[PDB]
């Protein structure tokens, strides 16, 4: 006594919620296939937490992709972090940008965390923006160090509008034989650095550079 | 006023957009919209854009978006100006680019008007591409607004571009859809298998019975 | 792709 | 539904009739059929009160007119939804919250801080940006110093870092009460720093205390 | 020349009276004076704007720098009659709902019902309205107007009105009927059969809708 | 027999939803090395061969300030960078 063209009109009408994760578990046992149509017909009804919950622990959430994206418009933390661990899983970061940049109710230092790790460069720099975003700043830039060393981590170190942060990556450069992009950190972090300090360590206490530009701007 | 707004207008003639962005985010205090319509006009794009950004114009934003390409900022400022003009504008646009993703959705709320139906029917006749109306049409069951013409014609085509899956459709929705319209097209269509059970839903048993006699095969 | 003339051509044969 | 009386509800609703669910089944849907007036629902509802029914009774009432319905108003249906969910003891709490908006909240957040319910009550202080009122309770009933750091690091306020300080001292850790008041920069109750001071040596980190203490009460 | 120098020394007071009481002067150039040299405390231009008709730009311009009391006050005490224009120009830029639904709470005078709705329906906002007519059926308004637009809301809100039809006399058949002509006519034929109209029941009727509906009437 | 009938029918209603969960994941599987492929080949394209009087050229190309970067803030110092960018545009050789 089952039909799919008037149940999926039926299940809209009860009055409790038990019938939806009872349909849910119907459509997982035998017709997954409407399991999108169905929960995107029961949404204005049902507990997403809940559902999320209930697809962890089936471990269907590539089933149901579709569905929790369009529920994302609710910034629902579970659902969040669904996204995120699937688009982790498709190794895909542009979602993950859309995702961090649209909503943010979800932890996103473990994110972090666990993109650091994944040996993938545009994870460590959505890291990297997260870290930055959590007001932890002296931080991302010395993680980006490691590999943003091509006028990546300048970026960061001017955005964070501190003091004491650009210097160290002038002494970096000067320590290493780097010099061919101070005068573009000097550009960049002008208004975080004092022409006074900057000249004297870059003439007299290092390898003698010139940063001519720099001080003809000041001047 | 008007010196500035004739300097944004002969900055918008020779493309000077380096100077006009730093112009607007200032004290201009010109006659906004008034340049923008030269824009278009005198087809001068890429200039209108930064007008209707900082004024928060939604609305004509999307008629430089239209010929600019990009349709995902063409949605953005469609489902924030709430205009039929705007989001018929949009899907126009959806369909000469061949796109069906933001298509389904900018139509979403166009299939809630009446009138609009007819017009996004006859655009997608023009191109072809009935099943992408098909897959529009099928999400408008979940809606808060739909009406009588919607199910109509979706019916109607069911009946002439889909004949597999018009019976349920039919059965379903006979009480909503109105009775002349749906009869018509399936007298065109010249099935007797659903013409009978139809007249008979809507008591006409008449043409019901002349029906049977011209056709007793099934 | 001017797909009116299959649509009227299978209905009709269909119908004869 | 029709017929108001109070009596009769009264009259019907004494646990004789073993048909007293399928009527319930039945008024749920029938309820929503009047979509003219709060007054025949405020009657209703009255007359449910009055006659004290169970839980998982009203609650479902509310959840089902008040959603994807125009009923949406908040006359008197602030508490009568979230106090039955609290007294029914349940996670529905979370869900109405984040449902709901136009409610008192301060008032509900006492009655659940008084009952045992108190992670309804951080989630409110959160929707609401109330950072003290939340940080007080947590120390006051919990005194989870693990949340409470990163509460306070999460915002930015003077009063939640007083605050903290405080909580840090009810604890013993003179070490974390100067770092908690060297970023809200707040010279009052210097004089139990000191007398805390004089328990166990640590002339050290006192000195910046007072040092900026000195530049904002001159004392 | 007098307005210039009553900004020099704090004189709002004395600008106020001269914008109604004088009317040969051009109101282009003082607005722009006021505009450019900011009083701090300016509310002469929230009369003026209003009795030239120029608050397609005055709404845009207090939503941009700072709206605490401005339109607050002026629907308080200046002029309530225009408060369905300024609703429009917040819903133009996509303003918070809440800020309206609390906006229009508060106590009115000279008020006109008819363009708050159509505002509404241009902007397929119906759902803002929801609160002050509850009020108002509260307070016990006899108004035609304002049970007409909670009839059309329950049309729009998906459900079956047709208790509220065959009870509440205070609507208008021919609007109700006219805006579900052709959305649902058999909702239009109960509330024509309210308002007694018998040639729009026949308009309707005859010419797509059911047949058994005038049998059983006439 | 109507009730073995509908057991029977069940059992094999439990197959085709089997057979059609293997079918969705083996097609999800081969999305996913389709998308592990298509990374690998970023990731091997990532791979250039860039340096460790073109010097100028070459720093400018790594951090040119063109007038695109006035969408951020109106600082004055990214003002007078933006000013130092313009006059050392004619080094470009």
């Amino acid at each position: 006594a089952w039909k799919e063209g008037q149940f999926k009109d039926i299940i809209t009408k009860v009055a409790n919620v038990e019938l939806y994760y009872r349909a849910i578990q119907f459509y997982l046992e035998f017709k997954p296939l409407l399991l999108n149509d169905l929960l995107m017909v029961l949404s204005p009804r049902l507990d997403h937490t809940r559902a999320v919950n209930y697809f962890s622990k089936v471990k269907q959430l590539p089933l149901v992709k579709p569905y929790l994206r369009s529920v994302q418009n609710h910034n629902n933390k579970s659902v969040n972090e669904s996204l995120n661990n699937l688009f982790i899983t498709e190794e895909d970061y542009q979602a993950l940008r859309t995702s961090i940049d649209a909503y943010d109710n979800f932890d996103n230092i473990s994110l972090a965390q666990r993109l650091e790790k994944h040996e993938l460069i545009e994870f460590r720099r959505i890291a990297a923006y997260l870290f930055k975003g959590n007001n932890r700043w002296k931080q991302s830039v010395e993680l980006c160090k490691k590999d943003s060393l091509y006028k990546d981590a300048m970026q960061y170190a001017s955005e964070s509008k501190d003091t004491e942060l650009a210097e160290e990556l002038l002494q970096w450069f000067l320590q290493e034989e780097k010099r061919e992009c101070f005068g573009a950190c000097l550009f960049t972090c002008y208004d975080l650095l004092r022409p006074d300090v900057v000249l004297e360590t870059a003439w007299r206490h290092n390898i003698m550079d010139f940063a001519m530009p720099y001080f003809i701007q000041v001047m | 006023s008007y010196v500035e707004t004739e300097l944004i207008f002969a900055l918008a003639k020779t493309n000077r957009l380096a100077e006009l962005e730093e112009f607007i985010n200032g004290p201009n205090n010109a006659h906004i919209q008034q340049v923008g319509d030269r824009c278009y006009d005198e087809k001068m794009y890429d200039a209108a854009k930064l007008l209707y950004n900082n004024v928060s114009n939604f609305g004509r934003l999307a008629s430089t978006l239209v010929h600019l390409g990009e349709y995902q900022a063409a949605v953005d400022g469609a489902r924030k100006a709430n205009s039929t003009r705007t989001w018929k504008e949009v899907c126009f646009a959806c369909v000469d680019g061949k796109e069906f993703r933001l298509a389904q959705m900018c139509g979403l709320h166009i299939v809630v008007h009446a009138d609009e139906l007819e017009e996004l029917i006859n655009y997608y006749q023009d191109r072809g591409y009935f099943e992408e109306l098909i897959t529009m049409l099928e999400a408008a069951l979940g809606l808060e607004r739909a009406h009588m013409g919607m199910f109509t014609e979706l019916a109607i085509l069911y009946s002439k571009f889909k004949p597999q899956k018009m019976r349920e459709h039919l059965e379903l929705f006979w009480s909503r859809v109105n009775i002349p319209k749906v009869l018509r097209a399936a007298e065109q269509a010249h099935l007797w298998a659903e013409l009978v059970f139809l007249y008979d839903k809507y008591e006409e048993y008449d043409n019901a019975i002349i029906t049977m006699m011209n056709h007793p095969t099934d | 792709p001017e797909s009116i003339r299959k649509w009227r051509e299978e209905q009709r044969k269909r119908l004869q | 539904v029709r017929r108001k009386d109070p009596e009769l509800w009264g009259s019907v609703l004494l646990e004789s009739n073993p048909y007293r669910r399928p009527l319930i089944d039945q008024v749920v849907q029938t309820a929503l059929s009047e979509t003219q007036d709060p007054e025949e629902v405020s009657v209703t509802v009255k007359a449910f009160m009055t006659a004290d029914l169970p839980n998982e009774l009203i609650e479902l009432l509310e959840k089902i007119v008040l959603d994807n319905s125009v009923f949406s108003e908040h006359r008197n249906l602030q508490n009568l939804l979230i106090l039955t969910a609290i007294k029914a003891d349940r996670t529905r709490v979370m869900e109405y919250i984040n449902r709901l908006d136009n409610y008192d909240a301060p008032d509900i957040a006492n009655i659940a801080i008084s009952n045992e319910l108190f992670e309804e009550a951080f989630a409110i202080f959160r929707k609401f940006d109330v950072n003290t009122s939340a940080v007080q309770v947590l120390i006051e009933h919990i005194g989870n110093l693990d949340r409470a750091y990163e509460f306070a690091e999460r915002c930015n306020e003077p009063a939640v870092w007083s605050q903290l300080a405080k909580a840090q001292l009810q604890k013993g850790m003179v070490k974390e009460a100067i770092d908690s008041y060297i970023k809200a920069d707040d010279p009052s109750s210097y004089m139990e720093v000191v007398q805390a001071a004089n328990t166990s040596g640590n002339w050290e980190e006192l000195v910046k205390y007072l040092q900026m203490a000195r530049k904002k009460a001159r004392e | 020349k007098y307005i210039q120098a009553a900004c020099k020394t704090g004189q709002i007071k004395e600008v106020e009276r001269i914008c109604r009481e004088s009317n040969c002067y051009d109101p282009e150039r003082v607005k722009n004076f006021l505009k450019e040299a900011k009083l701090t405390d300016q509310l002469p231009l929230i009369i003026v704007c209003d009795r030239f008709d120029f608050v397609h730009d005055l709404v845009l311009y207090l939503y941009r720098n700072n709206l605490q009391k401005y339109i607050e006050i002026y629907v308080q005490k200046v002029n309530p009659s225009r408060l369905p224009v300024v609703i429009g120009g917040l819903l133009d830029v996509d303003c918070s709902e809440d800020v309206i639904k609390n906006l229009i709470l508060v106590v009115r005078g000279q008020f006109s019902t008819d363009e708050l709705v159509a505002e509404v329906e241009k902007r397929n906002r119906l759902k803002l309205l929801l609160p002050w007519l509850e009020a108002r059926i509260h307070e016990g308004c006899e108004e035609p107007a304002t049970h007409n637009a909670l009839a059309k809301i329950y049309i729009d809100s998906n459900n079956n009105p047709e208790r509220f039809l065959r009870e509440n006399p205070y609507y208008d058949s021919r609007v109700v009927g006219k805006y579900c002509e052709k959305r649902d006519p058999h909702l239009a034929c109960v509330a024509y059969e309210r308002g007694q109209c018998d040639l729009e029941l026949i308009n309707v009727c005859n010419e797509n809708s059911l047949f058994k509906s005038l049998s059983r009437y006439l | 027999e109507l009730d073995a009938a509908s057991k029977v029918m069940e059992q094999e209603w439990r197959e085709k939803a089997k057979k059609d969960l293997e079918e969705w994941n083996q097609r999800q599987s081969e999305q996913v090395e389709k998308n592990k492929i298509n990374n690998r080949i970023a990731d091997k394209a990532f791979y250039q061969q860039p340096d460790a009087g073109t010097e100028w050229e070459k720093v400018a190309q790594l951090c040119d300030f063109n007038p695109k970067s006035s969408k951020q803030c109106k600082d004055v110092s990214r003002l007078r960078s933006v000013l130092m960018s313009l006059k050392q545009t004619p080094l470009s050789r």
